[PDB]
RNA sequence: AUAGGUUUGGUCCUAGCCUUUCUAUUAGCUCUUAGUAAGAUUACACAUGCAAGCAUCCCCGUUCCAGUGAGUUCACCCUCUAAAUCACCACGAUCAAAAGGGACAAGCAUCAAGCACGCAGCAAUGCAGCUCAAAACGCUUAGCCUAGCCACACCCCCACGGGAAACAGCAGUGAUUAACCUUUAGCAAUAAACGAAAGUUUAACUAAGCUAUACUAACCCCAGGGUUGGUCAAUUUCGUGCCAGCCACCGCGGUCACACG
RNA sequence: CCCCACUAUGCUUAGCCCUAAACCUCAACAGUUAAAUCAACAAAACUGCUCGCCAGAACACUACGAGCCACAGCUUAAAACUCAAAG
RNA sequence: ACAUUUAACUAAAACCCCUACGCAUUUAUAUAGAGGAGACAAGUCGUAACAUGGUAAGUGUACUGGAAAGUGCACUUGGACGAACC
């Protein structure tokens, strides 16, 4: 662009940043209302462990339950954070173990 | 000055902008008349 | 940058500097005071622990006008701080009195005169405060001549004070820069400032007033 | 690249070469001149290279430029008191342009001097306070001064703490 | 006494003016005749065809 | 001599001349575009109080403050018109010209 | 940026994404000492205690300090000139309102026209103008330009009057949020209010209590967390067998897994 | 897709509609062939100046709003979710 | 809408209005129902595209068809035409 045409648009405005799952927060507290499984995509094969919940902000969002061997039901109270599952497509959101009724992995 | 299409939404709303105008103009001169009677009347 | 119009703003600012004027109270309302407890009933405030005394003995100075012909015009009337502080004779002579005719007994109000501090009189006469207090004395008018009696002591006081030590030094050294020659000693002159008491009659014209709301 | 010709224009050091800086009387300067023929050059060369030099160091005068309206360029000012300083540039070069309406309107190098020196004045070396206006923020600072319990801890003896412990 | 200075500068700068402008006028009094004599021949020519 | 008005003197290019006694002037500064660092022309509006209407549409003017602002936007009257339109008179000659070309030759009064 | 990984069977170009750096909050796990600094998610609701008195009565002060960030170009310069300080009439200085002029956030033009937004005249009244793609008029977001400043003070912008009964003063509580400090002491220092003053008062402030949030300095005892395919420093042996699981990106696991436990 | 028949339509007059791989996918004006010519291919590489336009793929010659003799239309033209490529 | 009073040998007293808000005006959220878009290891029908892709492909527009798509008219090469004569 020429000098004049610079001068006429001014400095670029900035695209506005897209708030993820989280909206903006490290973390949110979620209630359990259904576990199910998810297979992944192409080229992997597994049966995920999910997780439907809603959110405090009200919204229901499908959360991964990372470990091996939950005891998540209905009606339980969750934390999740960020990071998307890459199998799984459109699940960015994760249950964290050790939190409220999510415990930690037992070991071996 | 300006080279801005003049559509029917603008033209038909322009029309009443001066036709208000000039309703209001004519309310403005009666309360003129209506207040010079009253402070004729004092005297 | 047209700031929006706040009209109940001036409407209640209107009404409020009124109702000031109307329902303003009055000296009988304002500065009573109960003899038992020692509180305006007003506010419902204690005066001060020293007050007490001269409040219970003392009268107020239109406690003693309302038992004159013309509220004491022209009449000499003393304070009891007054008396027990300056030898000297300190007086108002009454020149105006607006009373106070809401009181039962018109013992409250304003008063003008004009004021004769330890025997140095004012040339005009001007608003007399502390009106209310319990502290104001009448002179018998055959004790007036003796009570006024007054002779001028001489005037002699000190006109020059020394410079600080440290100001003192930086005038000398500027002389000497400067070239000036000279062993006078810099010396403050204090005869311009005239120290008055601090019990002196202060301007009532421009003393406040407390506010209406009552206890 | 930095685009157009002679980009060295659009740079702050440029900018800052300028040696016109006009007393308070100039208010408005009206740059006339002719954009083709051999006796305007320097006068192109004058709008073309020093109008940024000199509105960069008198920015609140008005610098307004006319193209073509008269057979010869001319500058002309006008003064707060009225006056109007018309200089011809007709056959002067760009620089002598420049150093005429320094010398005629123009703050002398002493004057200059004057005011930078009442700016040193602002700022107190012995003032403590903000890194932004002082040297220092605080006396701790200052070697041989007791230093700042952050980084050594006060003793026991001067610390609040126990002080009122041995008191009581 | 800067704008006195100015104007005597304005007023050597407009006799070199001047004297610029005379020079220019005898060559112009002399490309025009040139012109003239030019166009005079031309008409001329052009006037004989027509006729 | 003090005005309150911020503009004390500025030359501007008359725009309009609609309201009586009054020529609307666009007048421009030139204003650092601080990226670029090249100046940019900014252009402003001022009415001007034209006694005797003498203001042409594109003449250049000159306008002097006035002391107080006679009306709710004319702070400033017409001081003097700088360039008539289409009848300037070159400051350097005093003669008239059309564009770059003297009507009258500077040589006519010696 | 001194860059790095990643499109393909492969090469070059372009390009997005991500890695490496530095901070702040929250979570998991873990945690020895001392000094210092800092310290509700919420303009939601608040139990209790305290936070403004002083003083020979009048006055003065409680319009400050402290708090909060809801709203939001009221903050800056110039002109002019109140109140205030300089004991007092001065004086001019200092400080700083109202008024006048100028200047001053972000995103959206799928907000493109606004609809009285101008001028002249002593007035009567006349003229029909004024702003705007060089962004008017609008909608949305946000305290800001931080020695500090602006705005607000339960709500109706205001507060005569209404809803109604107020901690966005300190400590503390309920609810709420990923977010979680004591219902300490003292007016000794400084600051403020008052007094002519000796002085009195102050949840300002000072000195403590709590907390790995940070910095600094220690420790005879006492170390944990993450990671170990490549980018990127660093894995032996087993179990599992596209299962269970893992991954910031590329990817790993289908019976010899340096990638899962 | 091949063969045959026959409409709208191709034509004229009078009004609309306003689209194209409307692409020679190479903007207008002025100038140069000097040097590192220059990723590749294509139609050699560049300078001055100005206007227009473009900032990962897809969603999308779409939705909504607005304008239009257009009413299954045209012009202007997004976002959410998704991907680590697309080219 | 709303009135100039009482008092005056020092001087003061008196002064106090009613009109809005409605289920109207603005911006959203939720949806009986109706549809798109994207994603998604191994479903069904055909084979439209990539080779002259077996009718070269595509653009605009029109009509037609389960579906990709077919056809008309003009336009594009981001197809080719085998490159001396025969
Ligand atoms: N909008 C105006 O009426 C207007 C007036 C003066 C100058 N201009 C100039 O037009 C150019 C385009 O401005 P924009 O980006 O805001 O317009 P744009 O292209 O976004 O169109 C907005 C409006 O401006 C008009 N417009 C577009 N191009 C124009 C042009 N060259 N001249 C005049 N009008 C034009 C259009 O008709 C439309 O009404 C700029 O150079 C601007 O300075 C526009
Ligand atoms: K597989
Ligand atoms: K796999
Ligand atoms: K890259
Ligand atoms: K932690
Ligand atoms: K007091
Ligand atoms: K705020
Ligand atoms: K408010
Ligand atoms: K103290
Ligand atoms: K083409
Ligand atoms: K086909
Ligand atoms: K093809
Ligand atoms: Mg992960
Ligand atoms: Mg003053
Ligand atoms: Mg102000
Ligand atoms: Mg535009
Ligand atoms: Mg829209
Ligand atoms: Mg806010
Ligand atoms: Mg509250
Ligand atoms: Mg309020
Ligand atoms: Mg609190
Ligand atoms: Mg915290
Ligand atoms: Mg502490
Ligand atoms: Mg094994
Ligand atoms: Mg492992
Ligand atoms: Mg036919
Ligand atoms: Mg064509
Ligand atoms: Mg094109
Ligand atoms: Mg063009
Ligand atoms: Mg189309
Ligand atoms: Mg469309
Ligand atoms: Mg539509
Ligand atoms: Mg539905
Ligand atoms: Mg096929
Ligand atoms: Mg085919
Ligand atoms: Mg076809
Ligand atoms: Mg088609
Ligand atoms: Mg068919
Ligand atoms: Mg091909």
């Amino acid at each position: 662009a020429t000098l004049n045409q610079m001068h006429r648009l001014g400095p670029p405005k900035r695209p506005p940043r897209k708030l993820g799952p989280t909206e903006g927060r490290p973390q949110l507290k979620g209630v359990v209302l259904c576990t199910f499984t998810r297979k992944p995509k192409k080229p992997n094969s597994a049966n995920r462990k999910c997780c439907r919940v809603r959110l405090s902000t009200g919204r229901e969002a499908v959360c991964f339950i990372p470990g091996e061997g939950h005891t998540l039901q209905e009606h339980q109270i969750v934390l999740v954070e960020g990071g998307r599952t890459q199998d799984l497509p459109g699940v960015k959101l994760t249950v964290v173990r050790g939190k409220y009724d999510c415990g930690h992995v037992q070991k071996k | 000055l300006y080279y801005r299409r003049a559509h029917r939404r603008f033209v038909t709303k322009k029309a009443l902008c001066i036709r208000v105008f000039q309703e209001t103009q004519k309310l403005k001169k009666r309360r003129r008349a209506l207040k010079a009677a009253a402070a004729a009347q004092k005297q | 940058k047209k700031v929006r119009p706040r009209l109940i703003a001036e409407l209640a600012r209107r009404v409020r500097a009124l109702r000031e004027q109307l329902n303003r109270p009055r000296d009988s309302q304002l500065y009573a005071v109960d003899y038992e407890t020692l509180t305006r009933p007003f506010s419902g405030r204690r005066l001060p622990v020293r007050a007490w005394a001269d409040v219970r003995r003392e009268s107020r100075l239109l406690q003693l006008l309302g038992r004159l012909p013309l509220f004491g015009l022209g009449r000499l009337v003393t304070r009891k701080s007054w008396l027990w502080q300056h030898d000297e004779p300190c007086y108002w002579r009454l020149t105006r009195v607006r009373p106070d005719y809401t009181a039962q007994n018109l013992d409250h109000g304003k008063a003008w005169g004009i004021l004769t501090f330890k025997g140095k009189t004012e040339s005009e006469a001007r608003e007399i405060e502390h009106v209310m207090y319990h502290d104001w004395r009448l002179v018998p008018k055959h004790e007036e001549e003796a009570f006024t009696a007054f002779t001028p002591a001489p005037e002699d006081s000190l006109a020059s004070v020394p410079y600080p030590p440290l100001l003192r030094a930086m005038i000398i050294a500027e002389r000497q820069k400067n070239g000036d020659t000279s062993t006078e000693e810099p010396m403050l002159n204090v005869q311009r400032i005239r120290m008055e008491p601090w019990d002196y009659p202060a301007k009532q014209e421009d003393k406040g007033r407390a506010k209406g709301t009552p206890v | 690249p930095m685009k157009g010709r002679f980009p060295i224009r659009r740079t702050l050091q440029y900018l800052s070469q300028g040696n016109v800086v006009f007393k308070d009387s100039v208010k408005v300067m009206t740059v006339n001149y002719n954009t083709h023929g051999e006796l305007g050059e320097g006068a192109r060369k004058f709008v073309f290279f020093n109008i940024p030099q000199i509105q960069y160091k008198n920015p609140w005068v008005q610098i307004m430029m006319f193209k073509n309206m008269t057979p010869s360029p001319f500058l002309r000012f006008y003064l707060d008191s009225g006056e109007q300083v018309l200089v011809d540039v007709e056959t002067k070069s760009n620089k002598e342009i420049m150093e005429h309406i320094r010398k005629i309107l123009g703050k002398n190098e002493e004057t200059l001097r004057e005011e930078e020196e009442e700016k040193k004045q602002l700022s107190h070396p012995a003032n403590f306070g903000p890194r932004k206006y002082c040297l220092r923020e605080c006396i701790c600072e200052v070697e041989g001064q007791v230093p700042c319990p952050s980084l050594v801890p006060l003793p026991k003896e001067m610390r609040g703490k126990y002080k009122a412990a041995l008191k009581a | 006494e800067l704008m006195a200075w100015n104007q005597a500068e304005n007023r050597r700068l407009h006799e070199l003016r001047i004297a610029r402008l005379r020079q220019e006028e005898r060559e112009q009094e002399q490309r025009q005749a040139l012109e003239q004599a030019r166009k005079a021949e031309e008409v001329q020519a052009w006037a004989q065809r027509k006729e | 001599v003090r005005s309150s008005v911020h503009a004390r003197w500025i030359v501007g290019k008359v725009i309009g001349t609609k309201m009586q006694k009054t020529a609307k002037v666009r007048v421009t500064r030139l204003v650092l575009d601080p990226y670029l660092l090249k100046y940019f022309n900014k252009r402003k509006t001022y009415f001007a109080h034209d006694a005797l209407q003498q203001c042409t549409v594109g003449d250049i003017v000159l306008l002097r403050a006035l002391p107080v602002p006679r009306a709710k936007h004319v702070k400033h009257e017409l001081a003097e018109i700088v360039f008539k339109v289409g009848k300037v008179i070159d400051p350097v000659t005093g003669k008239p010209c059309a564009g770059t070309t003297y009507l009258e030759s500077p040589l006519s009064s010696e």
